[PDB]
């Protein structure tokens, strides 16, 4: 019975956690938030469609001068777009046509890929040649690449279908760092502002937060009810949102350690792909497989538009850094910009 | 056997971590939340639309 | 927190009859599609049986068809599945596993190993 | 005896009434206007396929709205096409019978095209898949109708001419010259051996295209509702007969002008058997949006609900 | 503005640049038809890529009168499939490998196959995929069917009064109680298949060997009847 001791005291454990939480419960954001005005009736119009992908995008990510995007097509090749007047600035063919992730290095200078081979290749887009080369390939995932992110120049945190998140240094190939704790594959994650800390979102309906340089998980939260799909920090990284497969949106609190308002419709039976915040934090904005995307009153659960204009399913979303535009990738091979 | 045992007692040893944290009532932590949207909603372009000659996607 | 409970497994004569339970809790029980699946002790786990979201849709595999009935309260949460004139190769560890996706036709990752959604398991022993 | 009797005639002949030139407008308006409004729900609110169609009602709708009201302005006025508008005189005769024999050719092209779509699609699909794109689909219309503008333009340079048919409500092509001329003869042999020739190519097209169609039913055998294998073949064979039996008899008068001396030949019988003749050539028109849009709708499957 | 009009012509120029190359890669990725390998474990992988001769996938190059394929086999994954099968939906056709013999194994290994088939064949984004079925072992289902050993009923109930379709092409010099082994597996994921089809993707059932060497015709040939019913729904305007 010397495991059915361990598995009492995990029991015991996880009703303490929940009495605790119970206890910091005095009030709902739905009971303070009852008083501010509206949101309104939120209309954004389709402003460029960027074509040129010949099959399904999976995975975009918008450059930190709000000018620069780029884009993750099954068809084996990375384009890198000048939103403002749709040209292309940069075409990479890939060695595997199965990409489903890419990031855009904060200084502009690397792109980063990876899908079912099970690396992550870093592009060197400032070669004195001029050509895009393979500046560096990491291998050490036993699973697909699902999501990764720049810190800087020389490290890259990425998460795998091996339920394992790593920390690599990009000049030494190596792993520094290896986080380990989730039951299931890990399909997102999002980086802390001040980067010290990053949320992932796992297929075991829960959420965990890590600390980078010390390598641990600190919380967890396990309000979904099935896969999570998509995470991304509130502005001010105290919270952040989840996007999963029971069509329901939740926002969670670092600090309360607790779910704190849940966006569903009844109309709504379809899976969230991805979300993304507003500049504010007011408004959030979430992709689903109803070919749709609906934007939230992120105070209020109200949904507040609709950006309807894709024949296929939404796949990836982002918000610019200066909240001037959003951009939505779809499986029709079309990336469009709303305003 | 052995290794659900040693997988058990991980699980037994993070969740003792994450009992052991301090945590804000719901109440102060949702004031935050509504006060950081207040501060910043006029430098949201997607709630108040900004006119044309300062939008980079308009032609 | 999505949770499974399995109860009612236990010691049986040859020919017996063993009723199991599983409480389930954490997530609408009405729109998600249930089943059973087992372990024996030297083989890998093997599905057992379905039923759908309400009902009026159940597959048992061969070995215990006739003798095996899955059934459902949706007001209560609870899955049951009847077992009759048990067999001593019946003997494994039965899990109460839930489909991954709500108003789903298919259900891929169920028998798989270090399944998110399954139960802990009840042990079921058929010998004399 | 002049062969063409009412080439400077003035008023349209006794006996005639514009009752069979006003049924064959109202129902060719009416079909092609009902597919044109369906075609516009589905494409608005593609595939090259959709682009030939596409472009096929429109020569269809625009050859009935053009040529149809002349007729009829001549029915009721008594007014021949010389005489109609005293503005444009014999003008108007030339461009009649321009029109009437661009509209046929044009007709005739981009049947070919859907029926070469039609049987590369299915016979060689992968030749199908690397090479016609949608981007060709789209300026097949464009071409057929550039040549055929500039090929039934020949007349005008030369080569050809047009005259005035009884009742003298209509203008085509000369076909019949009494000293046989070889300028007239030769462009009236040389349009109507061309149209036999694509008269020929989509009926083998079809024919090709029907024979794949049943070896993939038969396929499916060994193992409201979208439409089989063999209600595509059906469509297929209406429009093989009906667009054979509306072309041979245009066909059958240039050739038998030409070859057989004017000596033999009874003037009051010609004058009918030219007229029929151009009136089947506009049964295409009509029967056109019924065969390729209205009866492939699941708006009118529902009243006959298939088998 | 000078230097901004040759900022905006460069721009325009390697666009143009670009474009150039897409164009090119079209044309490969039209004439290039992909195919997903797939299946268990036991079955002959190997055996149907050798036919033609650490990593995430691998990759098999043939061709076939003059048409390019591609085979993707799945090498270094977890067996939770429910995330990276979404990736080959627009695939050709998948290749599912299954072993006709295994009907009973130390477990079912038969019924494993079918319900990996039937989440396949009912998935959402798999609803359009069309399936070429390859029942390999054939003469190891021969074998075990014929000395008696083991039962195919005791896993497969219906099997004691299921009789052999009017519709059946037997092979030469073959007693009819392996053919009715055949069959009855056959007929199981037809089952499937014919329940949720509405006309949308079709199931092409094989009974492959290991010393056939000719299923790159049949992969070929089915090939083809899936883009002739793909072109055909093209007609279908309204
Ligand atoms: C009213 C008379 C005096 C106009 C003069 C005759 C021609 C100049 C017109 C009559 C028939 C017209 C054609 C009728 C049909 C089409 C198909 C149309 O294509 C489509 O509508 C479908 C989409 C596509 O295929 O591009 C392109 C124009 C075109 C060639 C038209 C081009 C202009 C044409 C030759
Ligand atoms: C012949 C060239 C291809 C078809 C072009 C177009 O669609 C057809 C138009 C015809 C109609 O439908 C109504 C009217 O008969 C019109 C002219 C056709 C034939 C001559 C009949 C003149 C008469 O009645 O004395
Ligand atoms: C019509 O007039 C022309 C000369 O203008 C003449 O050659 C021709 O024979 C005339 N036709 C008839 C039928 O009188």
């Amino acid at each position: 019975s010397e495991l059915d001791q361990l598995r009492q005291e995990a029991e015991q454990l996880k009703n303490q956690i929940r009495d605790a939480r119970k206890a910091c419960a005095d009030a709902t954001l739905s009971q303070i938030t009852n008083n501010i005005d509206p949101v309104g009736r939120i209309q954004m119009r389709t402003r460029r469609t960027l074509r040129g992908h010949l099959a399904k995008i999976y995975a975009m990510h918008w450059g930190t001068d709000s000018r620069l995007l780029v884009s993750a097509s099954q068809d084996g090749k990375l384009i890198i777009w000048d939103s403002y007047t749709t040209n292309k600035v940069h075409a990479i063919p890939l060695r595997s046509s199965w990409v489903m992730t890419c990031a855009y290095a904060p200084s502009g200078n690397y792109v980063a890929c990876g899908g079912l081979d099970n690396i992550c290749s870093i592009y060197n887009l400032k070669t004195r040649e001029g050509n895009v080369r393979v500046s560096r390939e990491l291998a050490g995932h036993t699973g697909y690449l699902s999501c990764c992110r720049f810190l800087d120049d020389n490290q890259i945190v990425t998460s795998s279908g091996d339920t394992t998140c790593a920390l690599w240094d990009i000049e030494t190939g190596q792993q520094t760092t290896t986080f380990t704790g989730h039951t299931g594959d890990v399909m997102s994650l999002s980086l802390a502002p001040d980067t010290r800390l990053f949320v992932s979102g796992a297929c075991d309906a829960s959420a965990k937060l890590w600390d980078v340089r010390e390598g641990m998980c600190r919380q967890t939260f396990t309000g979904h009810e099935s896969d999570i799909n998509a995470i991304c920090f509130f502005p001010n990284g105290n919270a952040f949102a989840t996007g999963s497969d029971d069509a329901t949106c939740r926002l969670f609190d670092l600090r309360a350690d607790q779910e704190l308002m849940t966006y569903s419709h009844d109309n709504i039976i379809c899976g969230i792909t991805s979300v993304s915040f507003s500049k504010s934090g007011r408004l959030l904005l979430a992709g689903y497989d109803d070919f749709n995307c609906n934007v939230w009153d992120a105070l209020k659960a109200d949904r507040a538009g609709v950006l309807a204009g894709h024949d296929n399913r939404v796949s990836c979303l982002g918000v610019t850094d200066d909240g001037m535009a959003v951009a939505t990738g779809s499986w029709d091979s079309f990336l469009k910009i709303w305003n | 056997n052995t290794a659900s045992i040693a997988q058990a007692r991980k699980l037994v040893e993070q969740l003792k971590m994450e009992a052991n944290i301090d945590r804000i009532k719901v109440s102060k932590a949702a004031a935050d939340l509504m006060a950081y949207c207040e501060a910043h909603a006029k430098e949201d372009p997607l709630l108040t639309p900004v006119p044309a000659s300062e939008n980079p996607f308009r032609e | 927190q999505v949770q499974l409970q399995e109860s009612g497994g236990g010691l049986v004569q040859p020919g017996g009859s063993l009723r199991l339970s599983c409480a389930a809790s954490g997530f609408t029980f009405s729109n998600y599609k249930m089943n059973w699946v087992r372990q024996a002790p030297g083989k890998g786990l093997e599905w057992v049986s379905d039923i759908s979201q309400s009902g009026a849709s159940i597959s048992y595999t061969g070995s215990v068809k006739g003798r095996f009935t899955i059934s459902r309260d949706n007001a209560k949460n609870t899955l049951y599945l009847q077992m009759n004139s048990l067999k001593p190769e019946d003997t494994a560890v039965y899990y109460c596993a839930r489909c991954p996706a709500p108003f789903t036709r298919d259900c891929f990752d169920v028998t798989s190993t270090t399944y998110a959604y399954r139960g802990q398991g009840t042990q079921v022993t058929v010998s004399s | 005896s002049p062969f063409y009797r009412c080439q400077n005639t003035t008023s349209v002949e006794k006996g005639n009434s514009a009752v069979m030139g006003g049924v064959l407008f109202s129902t060719g308006l009416l079909g092609n206007l009902l597919a044109l409004g369906l075609l516009a729900r589905s494409g608005l609110g593609p595939s090259v396929f959709y682009m030939l169609v596409c472009g096929l009602t429109v020569t269809d709708l625009l050859g009935k709205c053009l040529l149809s009201p002349v007729v009829l302005a001549a029915y009721a006025q008594n007014r021949s096409l010389r005489v109609l508008a005293p503005a444009l005189d014999n003008s108007l005769c030339q461009a009649f019978a321009f029109f009437m024999s661009f509209f046929g050719l044009s007709s005739t092209l981009q049947l070919l095209a859907m029926a070469l779509e039609c049987w590369l699609s299915l016979g060689h699909p992968f030749f199908y898949r690397r090479h016609i794109t949608l981007r060709l689909g789209a300026l097949v219309a464009p071409v057929v109708s550039a040549f055929s503008l500039a090929f039934c333009a020949l007349p005008f340079m030369g080569f050809g001419k047009f005259v005035q048919y009884c009742p003298g409500t209509w203008c085509f092509i000369q076909m019949v010259h009494e000293e046989g001329s070889l300028s007239v003869l030769g462009y009236s042999v040389l349009y109507s051996s061309l149209m036999a020739l694509l008269v020929l190519a989509t009926v083998l097209c079809n024919l090709g295209a029907m024979r794949n169609l049943y070896a993939m039913h038969r396929r499916l055998q060994r193992h409201p509702q979208p439409l089989e294998e063999l209600d595509h073949l059906l469509l297929l064979a209406l429009m093989t007969v009906l667009f054979t039996m509306c072309s041979l008899p245009v066909i059958y008068r240039a050739y038998y002008g030409a070859f057989k001396d004017v000596k033999e030949k009874n003037r009051t019988s010609e004058e009918a058997e030219d007229l029929r003749a151009l009136r089947f050539l506009s049964v295409i028109s009509i029967v056109d949006p019924w065969i390729f849009i209205i009866f492939r709708s699941p708006v009118f499957r529902i009243f006959f609900h298939k088998i | 503005t000078e230097d901004q009009r040759n900022e905006e012509k460069a721009q325009r120029e390697a666009n143009k640049k670009i474009e150039k190359q897409l164009q090119k890669d079209k044309q490969v990725y039209r004439a290039t038809h992909r195919l997903l390998l797939l299946g268990a474990g036991e079955s002959g992988k190997n055996t149907i890529v050798k036919q033609m001769r650490t990593s995430g996938i691998f990759e098999t190059k043939f061709q076939v009168d003059k048409v390019n394929f591609h085979m993707f086999d799945v090498g270094a994954q977890r067996d939770e499939r429910r995330k990276w099968i979404q990736c080959f939906n627009d695939v050709t056709a998948i290749i599912f490998v299954v072993a006709s013999s295994s009907y009973n194994m130390v477990t079912n290994r038969l019924q494993a196959a079918l319900k990996l088939f039937d989440s396949i064949w009912n998935n959402k984004w798999l609803r359009d995929t069309s399936v070429i079925l390859f029942l390999n072992k054939q003469d190891l289902l021969a074998e075990k069917v014929l000395a008696g050993k083991s039962k195919i009923e005791d896993y497969f109930p219906e099997f004691a009064r299921y009789t052999t379709p009017e519709d059946a092409t037997p092979e030469p010099g073959e007693d009819p109680r392996v053919t009715r082994a055949k069959y009855f597996i056959r007929d199981e994921f037809l089952r499937i298949s014919t329940a949720s089809g509405d006309g949308r993707h079709y199931c092409y059932p094989h009974f492959t060997c290991a010393v056939d060497t000719e299923n790159i015709r049949r992969v070929f040939n089915d090939c083809r009847d899936i883009i002739q019913r793909m072109h055909l729904r093209q007609y279908e305007l309204l």
